[PDB]
């Protein structure tokens, strides 16, 4: 399983390591695969490039 | 935000449907993204199309193909 | 410039024929990109592997 | 109903919220999506990332680098 | 270490796994990589839903559609 | 056809230059396809963000 999470700028490095960590025990107990064939990678993406609605998240948070 | 999942076809539908609420609850609780923002898509790869260390996943006798048979 | 559009099982070939062409006219007109130049899919999910808010497309639409 | 864009860095702040605007009117016109279900996720590939035909695009003159200036 | 290959469909078993190899190979010889850990996942893309210039691949007679159907 | 490889931060232009045109011959010389057709690019990762076996590869690197 290879899991990728698009992320908007913002979350420390704990949160991030916390975030694979829980993504990837997540898949484990969910479809049972081995956890050392899981790759988990976070993607992320700055609030200017991220859009909801036609809106960046930064024009919604400003 | 977003959950975009790769995985070797022949997963069931409650194998997929578990892992969508998994993958959903682990977003939430880890960083506390809102549930309604989450989105997960999967994609099954047939193991005709899905290559490791230079092989087919078919060629190791795992998975099954894109009409769900097994090797 | 590569535009992939994840979209749910169910859409017609004509209705994903004049998607394709409006994703590739939106982004000549929005980043003035040649148009040759522009690449659009689209990647069809069935409703039982498209999550939103932890429940399937497919849950959601049985549930009216 | 989630739009991935890959493209090569160099395009402006105004450039990249014109072309989530336009893709989300797309999806809401051609295939009457609901606006508030449109994701677009923009990604800035650096011209020593990003190969036409074979060769960078920084080989060829075009696009920026990772620091945001280049030839 | 994972490679991501998106296409028309059409293409054989014997052409994946030739692009499998050939792609793994690369990477190995020109980056040292783990071949041992290299992934490459296929993406094939129906004709009906892949763009040319704004125009679907099966408009332009050109690969599969989502039932391995040649758009003759 | 499109190619995407995600790496982990760390290779240098030349690294990633060479990658680059070995992807695209590798595919013209898989399955014949015109070069010009071609599209590679590469998505660094970095550390913090790739995790193999539910540990980042930074943590990993603590040691």
């Amino acid at each position: 399983p290879n899991i990728e999470m698009f992320v908007v700028e913002g979350y420390s490095d704990q949160q991030k390591e916390a975030l694979v960590g829980a993504l990837t025990q997540a898949t484990v107990e969910a479809i049972g695969a081995p956890i050392d064939s899981v790759r988990v990678w976070l993607t992320e993406v700055p609030a200017t490039q991220f859009g909801i609605g036609g809106k960046t998240v930064a024009a919604i948070a400003a | 935000s977003i959950i975009q999942v790769t995985f070797i076809a022949g997963r069931t539908e409650l194998q997929k449907e578990r892992l969508i609420a998994a993958l959903t609850d682990a977003a939430v609780d880890t960083v506390g993204i809102e549930r309604a923002e989450v989105r997960v898509i999967l994609k099954d790869i047939p193991n005709t199309d899905y290559g490791i260390a230079g092989q087919t996943a078919r060629s190791l006798g795992r998975g099954v193909d894109r009409h769900g048979r097994a090797p």
